[PDB]
């Protein structure tokens, strides 16, 4: 443990001899050097760091696996994990493991470009100030990548559990009336009439006679099983029964992505074992900063909250009660400068319990009242793929405190191996307005939502003509790991949490349901919830 | 009570739906009163029949028009369950579409302000313990004298600021104690201030001040004194006349009032919403306090409103609260949506629609723009009322038209503003001017896109039609941008003008789709350069002369003053061989046929001196100061050689004759020859070196006046400011608006539709690789285009300092 300062042209020999010799290791001059001063702050008379130069290329080969290690990141990285495997086997550092090295969010444009080859693979793709601008073959693609995903939940769910497979539309041509099973894209063609659409082609349908899954709700833009007799004569498909493709646990989508490390996956399932006692604490919808009975009903529960602040504060979109626009006024109305100084009353209402808001992770959330998100879609449902809320506004709130996130809307979080997906949306609504009828109470509906979310395998699986989908973050809406926690915020659904397929859904429902502030709790080493309505 | 209008309608909700205020106007003293109002719904029962009735019998159909895309449901309690009845069963609650119309809004679109509660004096008493339910009472009476005669008042101006001063001030009708060498200042206002008096007392008649304003000069440093000294002065103010006052609260944010001040001054209330030379301010707006004390009466009188409308664009209220009196006549749903900028077509408004976003971001208007030189006298005439006009003459399975029904709806009551206008009428002529800036309000209680698409489409074929009519007179049009036409009038002698303009504007006014337009002639040009709207010059009335040239900017303050100079020279030029043809004399051939041989020799002989002269400073130090490009919002060509670009853009500007076309060729390439660089060649091909960014359907909050505000092509000077009046704009609003182009262009693109590549079929499909016919998908709207967009509005954020455009660049990356 004794400092001292090693020149790089003496440990030049024995750092050759080890690292290049022994396993074939190029050593450059500047990383020699870094790593003559790191072995002397270290040690002393440079004489036993054979072993510490042996973990440090053993580390380095079992994780980066190339060759110049000399280039300050490698170097610091090897040392970096050489520090926390001393730490967990509990030298330069023996203290404990910390869960925020390993609790994370990502945004919709920080996540893993993970593209589907078509044969077998799900690849990885991970400039300019217009550099995030997605492109036409994005479009192209958004829904292509949609079809492959639940074409592969199918052929390996659906045919080890029912074994009749899909007949491509394409090959359905010159069949005259034999039985098919197709997995399609429902939709209504331009001439208006509903058909499948598929990379083979698409078929017309008769709609009519057909006993679909009562357990779901079906819409334009969801893609179904269905199954019937085609006719050559009409060129119709004649459809008999229909369903949704069934959905697959997480496990299974881990066992086949192969994505972790073990010693990782350890050190993770240890926290999680001993982080027995952490609260997740997410808030209703609508927090209306404009209205006062909300500031009053929010005093309350960040007092409440101040006695024992939790470790995570979600905030849910639609922030004001008005959408935001560019409005034309010669006062104060100034959308912009009123909901900045919302944020500035937060921040004032916010700073006054110290407790609170210190040692917690508060992320905000956008809405359908959100600024860069409302300011043109007015209210209406616009881009799904909702960016963060702009610092400009956030200048007040953010010095109050030292832990405050602006993630996406549909936003992931890495807090441990599960994945937490928060998603603020009124998707009821949308569902019962656009779902089509056949011509063939409460929990019932929320369960068909989201086994229909589940099954369909994607957030909003709706057409881009009723919700707009930013072409190249389109994988930030696919749930192709079934993560577990989904935090599935809604307005116009009521507050309920169920389990399916492995996976959680919470709906809080809006912050003020009559006449109190409800809000959510959540502890995921039990994986508990419980509701908190507390009186205005 | 009794034909009594209340001046306020505060709601009183209490959680009552149908509980609120009325400070109506009894015959002895005002008097507050509790109502009582069902929220009617417009659910009609499109095909289907529930038996079920809740609470209230719900009329079958609504006897009315539901919105293509006498109170049916009169709840009294919504609260009673918030899934309320949804069936989804062919349209019984599948679809909202009813009103969300909350209490002092509905009783405001039924109820006249003035009303009789006609019931005996029994029933009347039991009705002042509970309330007035609307059911049975609070009809609709006259408005001949809706206005009092006399009241007192409550002047409670402020003007907080963040220099250090406090506006905290406080006046009274007979008190005269304002509490804040103010006097003397005071007193220099008060020598206009008596004849203002004497305006209030012959026009106004309704309140008066007293002379001995004594000036309090406390320093409000504290909420001790900023609020609980307001506080304990406003409530002795309210004891000293027990709701006998109208507070005139004047703030521009209004949560002072809200916190505590408010229910302290229950008493009605009108919220005007507006260091030496400061002080200055106070004792105008004081001494400016009855004046439109008389111009809210006559408002109230003539439109069916009460005195609580906000100030802050009133007109716009008053024509939601118009429009909704009238289309309550007719048996129409509505589409209020107090609470939103969107319209209240029920829940559909939530959903994204192609049809709808498209017409939201639909704002191009087609500009006619004719580059050249014309001897001719062109006239310029400005426009006006076009949409008015457009409106007014809109009467002489499409699902993107507006409700036709509810068109013509506002063409009646157009009709009769505008013929209330023709006679003394000025609340009339104010009102159509408000409509005419109204229609694309989203802030507007009754804003519809569809209705504003309508509008829009409506004044374009307007204009085209005008345009036609124009031709057709004999004059060809070289501009024309929905507010000013240029039309070259055939008639050579600036003379004989002005009895062919006067015939040419009667002929135009004979137009029954034109009678309402209003025109006339800004200025006559014997000689006009023409490129576009801020790149031209000439000689306007034939004596004066005017040189718009924003190229110039682009030009190094060497090369700059010389283009100036070499562009009067070439002026005179053509005005001297116009004047010679004219005086020979008395398109294929003008007047001007040889204007380049007046300065052909003084021309290159300069070129080629500044050439010499650029070659002996072009690298040496000291002159880059002057051999400097210098930079725009519109920079987006690089400059090797600013005496090439002096060159080129006086080749490009006379190049604009169209008789002298080969000429104008031989000269540019004799002086491209000094540079030794090809006629044709493409470094010799000039082009317009600066972009254009326009922020369509601009607005002026005080004239009313549309106009499209660019920033590369238009002078920062000319987009601070209106054009018609000179007051400026609002820094916030500029960005916001920006910011809104750039987020609807964001989206467009994003929410684009695809075509072939080969036969340029559109993408109807979901799954397609390629167009049947092996053509290649792709989006209408370039990503390169997109790109183009953002550079512009980046340098436009850098060059002017937009912050809030600079955020949302860098939160875009
Ligand atoms: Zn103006
Ligand atoms: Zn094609």
């Amino acid at each position: 443990v004794l400092p001292v300062k090693i020149q790089p042209p003496l440990l030049r020999p024995l750092a050759y001899r080890v690292l290049s010799r022994k396993y074939g290791l190029s050593i450059k001059s500047d990383g020699l050097s870094a790593l003559a001063e790191f072995v002397g702050t270290n040690i002393g008379a440079n004489w036993r760091q054979g072993p510490a130069t042996i973990k440090f290329l053993e580390q380095f080969a079992a994780v980066w696996k190339q060759q110049e290690r000399g280039l300050f990141i490698d170097q610091s990285g090897v040392k970096e994990v050489i520090q926390e495997m001393k730490e967990r086997e509990k030298p330069e550092s023996s203290k404990a493991l910390d869960w925020r090295d390993y609790f994370k969010v990502i945004n919709a444009s920080q996540q893993q470009r993970f593209s589907y080859n078509p044969h077998k693979m799900q690849f990885i793709f991970v400039g300019g100030i217009a550099g995030f601008l997605p492109d036409i073959e994005d479009k192209v693609q958004m829904f292509l990548t949609r079809y492959y995903l639940t074409n592969d939940r199918v052929m390996r769910n659906e045919n080890f559990q029912n074994s009749m497979s899909i007949t491509p539309i394409k090959n359905l041509l010159g069949r005259d009336a034999q039985n098919f099973l197709l997995l399609g894209l429902l939709n209504k063609n331009f001439k208006g009439n509903w058909s499948l659409e598929d990379p083979s082609g698409s078929v017309e349908i008769d709609i009519s006679q057909t006993i679909p899954t009562q357990g779901h709700y079906y819409v334009p833009g969801c893609m179904v099983l269905v199954e019937g007799i085609y006719y050559s004569v009409g060129n119709k498909f004649h459809v008999t029964s229909m369903t949704l493709p069934p959905g697959e646990r997480r496990e299974i989508t881990l066992e086949t992505i192969g994505n972790l490390d073990k010693d990782l996956k350890i050190r993770l399932h240890l926290l999680e074992k001993e982080l027995t006692d952490h609260k997740f604490v997410i808030l209703g919808a609508n927090l209306f900063l404009d209205d006062l009975k909300i500031m009053t009903a929010l005093s309350k529960i960040l007092q409440k909250l101040n006695d024992d602040p939790p470790t995570l504060l979600i905030w849910q979109g639609s922030f004001t009660s008005v959408p935001v626009f560019a409005s034309m006024s010669s006062r104060n109305i100034s959308s912009s400068t009123q909901f900045k100084n919302n944020f500035d009353a937060l921040a004032t209402l916010l700073s006054r319990f110290d407790n609170l808001t210190e040692n917690t992770t508060m992320i905000f959330i956008p809405g359908p009242n959100d600024l860069w998100g409302s300011m043109v879609s007015l209210g209406a449902s616009g881009t799904l793929p909702q960016d963060p809320i702009p610092s400009a506004f956030t200048k007040k709130i953010n010095k109050v405190c030292k832990n405050v996130v602006w993630s996406s809307n549909p936003t992931r979080i890495a807090y441990l191996s599960q994945e937490i997906v928060i998603f603020r949306d009124d998707l009821s609504g949308r569902f019962k307005r656009h779902r089509l009828e056949f011509p063939f109470q409460k929990v019932q509906e929320t369960r068909k939502l989201v086994k229909t979310i589940l099954d369909q395998g994607h957030l909003s699986p709706f057409l881009d003509s009723l919700r707009p989908i930013s072409w190249d973050l389109d994988h930030t809406l696919t749930l192709c790991p079934i993560p577990s926690t989904m935090v599935l915020c809604d307005t116009t659904s009521a507050q309920f949490d169920l389990t399916y397929n492995g996976c959680k859904v919470i709906n809080p429902g809006s912050f003020i349901h009559n006449r109190r502030a409800r809000y959510m709790e959540y502890v995921p080493s039990s994986k508990k919830t419980i509701q908190e309505e507390i009186y205005i | 009570y009794a034909n009594s209008t209340w001046e306020v309608l505060q709601y009183k909700d209490s959680g009552e739906p149908g509980v609120l205020e009325v400070f109506v106007t009894i015959n002895g003293k005002v008097q507050n009163i509790t109502f009582h109002i069902p929220k009617t719904i417009y659910m009609k029962f499109k095909s289907q029949t529930m038996p079920l009735q809740k609470i209230k019998n719900c009329l079958i159909e609504k006897s009315s028009a539901s919105l293509p895309n006498t109170l049916p449901e009169s709840v009294f309690l919504e609260e009673k369950e918030n899934c309320t009845s949804i069936f989804n069963d062919e349209n019984v609650l599948g679809v909202f579409e009813g009103t969300i119309t909350p209490h002092q809004r509905a009783i405001m679109d039924l109820g006249a302000s003035v009303t009789f509660r006609s019931k005996a004096m029994g029933a009347l008493g039991k009705g002042i313990q509970q309330g007035f339910e609307m059911k049975d009472l609070s009809m609709a009476e006259n408005e001949r004298y809706l206005s009092g005669f006399s009241m007192d008042i409550g002047y409670l101006l402020h003007f907080p600021t963040s220099i250090g001063y406090e506006f905290f001030s406080l006046f009274k009708s007979w008190g005269d104690t304002i509490t804040i060498n103010a006097s003397s200042l005071g007193q220099i206002y008060k020598q206009m201030f008596e004849k203002k008096k004497g305006k209030i007392e012959t026009y106004s008649y309704l309140v008066d001040i007293k002379e001995d304003i004594n000036f309090e000069f406390v320093y409000f440093t504290d909420i001790s004194k900023l609020y609980r000294r307001l506080s304990q002065e406003t409530t002795k103010l309210k004891e000293e006349r027990g709701l006998q006052f109208l507070l005139l609260l004047q703030s521009p944010f209004i949560t002072k009032l809200l916190g505590t001040i408010r229910l302290l001054n229950q008493m009605p209330i009108v919220k005007l919403s507006l260091q030496p030379t400061l002080l200055k301010k106070l004792v105008n707006h004081v001494l400016s306090s009855g004046s439109w004390i008389s111009h809210l009466i006559k408002l109230s009188q003539y439109s069916n409103i009460p005195i609580c409308n906000l100030r802050l664009d009133s007109m716009d209220y008053i024509i939601d609260v118009l429009y909704a009196r009238k289309l309550k006549k007719e048996n129409i749903v509505l589409w209020w949506n107090e609470k939103a900028p969107l319209p209240d077509h029920g829940g559909i408004q939530n959903d994204f629609d192609l049809n709808t976003s498209w017409i939201m971001n639909d704002s191009e208007f087609p500009k006619i723009n004719n580059s050249g030189v014309y001897d001719n006298v062109v006239l310029d005439v400005g426009v006006d009322n076009l949409t008015v006009n457009t409106i007014l003459t809109s009467a002489l399975f499409v699902h993107d038209a507006f409700s036709n029904d509810a068109l013509n709806v506002l063409r009646g009551m157009l009709k009769e503003w505008w013929d209330e206008a023709l006679k003394e009428n000025s609340t009339a002529d104010l009102l159509v001017n408000s409509l005419a800036s109204w229609v694309q309000n989203p802030n507007a209680k009754l804003f519809d896109g569809l209705l504003r698409y309508h509008v829009h489409n409506l004044t374009k074929k307007a204009l085209l039609q005008l345009v036609n009519e124009f031709s057709a007179l004999g004059s060809t049009i070289v501009y024309a941008d929905r507010n000013q036409i240029l039309i070259k009038t055939n008639k050579y002698s600036p003379e004989n003008c002005y009895a062919y303009s006067q015939y040419m504007m009667k002929a135009v006014r004979t137009n029954p789709m034109f009678s309402y337009l209003d025109l006339n002639i800004k200025r006559y040009w014997d000689l006009l350069i023409w490129m576009d709207k801020f790149n031209f010059s000439g000689l306007a009335c034939d004596y004066t002369a005017v040189s718009q040239w924003q190229l110039k900017k682009f030009l190094s303050p060497i090369y700059q003053p010389e283009f100036e100079d070499w562009m009067m020279i070439i002026l005179d030029s053509m005005l001297k061989t116009k004047q010679s043809y004219l005086k020979l004399n008395s398109s294929v051939e003008n007047s001007l046929n040889g204007f380049s041989h007046l300065f052909s020799k003084p021309l290159m002989k300069r070129v080629k001196k500044l050439f010499k002269n650029q070659q002996e400073f072009i690298l040496d130090p000291q002159y880059e100061a002057d051999y400097v490009i210098p930079v725009l919002p519109g920079s987006h060509l690089n400059v090797k050689n600013p005496l090439l670009e002096l060159v080129k853009s006086l080749c490009h500007v006379m190049l604009l004759s169209k008789s002298t076309i080969l000429e104008i060729r031989t000269l540019r390439k004799e002086l491209l020859k000094i540079f030794e660089l090809r006629e044709f060649a493409k470094v010799a091909e000039f082009k317009d070196p600066s972009l254009s960014l326009v922020v369509p359907d601009f607005l002026c909050e005080y004239c009313f006046f549309i106009s499209d505000i660019d920033f590369c092509k238009a002078a920062p000077e000319s987009i601070f400011s209106c054009v018609r009046c000179h007051k400026a704009f609002n820094q916030v609003l500029l960005q916001e608006h920006l910011i809104q182009k750039l987020r609807s262009d964001i989206e467009s693109y994003l929410i684009q539709d695809l075509r072939c590549s080969r036969c340029h079929k559109v993408k109807r499909d979901y799954m397609s690789a390629h167009c049947p016919c092996a053509g290649a998908w792709e989006g209408t709207l370039p990503r390169e285009s997109i790109v183009q967009k953002l550079n512009v509005f980046k340098q436009v954020a850098k060059y002017y300092g937009f912050d809030i455009l600079l955020s949302c660049i860098a939160d875009l990356t």
